[PDB]
């Protein structure tokens, strides 16, 4: 067999997920700081009850 | 150089600081702070440690 047709592929362009991606969270942020001044206050203000 | 109650030296026993929460642990040995007997109309001193 001899054929007159001229061929052509054509695929559909696949599904593609996309994940969250975060390079820094916020709380590496609040972390960023040496020092937390509400976690600071926190505990010095525990020192009469404890 | 400083007394705890205007008294003679003394090694205390070390207590558990009392609960609480979101804090590391701690230890102690007074729970209460030293303030002189009344005499009147007089300056007293006292002393805690
Ligand atoms: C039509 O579609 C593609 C080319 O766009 C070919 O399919 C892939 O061919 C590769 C090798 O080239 C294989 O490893 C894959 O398994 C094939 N499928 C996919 C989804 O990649 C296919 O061969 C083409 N048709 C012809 C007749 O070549």
């Amino acid at each position: 067999t001899v054929s007159t047709f001229i061929d052509l592929n054509i695929t559909m362009l696949e599904d593609h997920e996309f994940v969250p991606l975060e390079v820094y969270t916020r709380h590496e942020i609040k972390d960023s700081g040496l020092l937390d001044y509400t976690e600071v206050q926190r505990r010095n203000q525990l020192h009469d009850l404890r | 150089t400083a007394f705890h109650r205007d008294d003679h030296e003394t090694d205390m026993e070390l207590k558990p600081a009392n609960a609480a929460t979101r804090t590391s642990r701690g230890w102690h040995t007074t729970d209460l702070k030293y303030n002189p007997s009344r005499v009147e109309a007089f300056h007293r001193y006292g002393t805690t440690v």
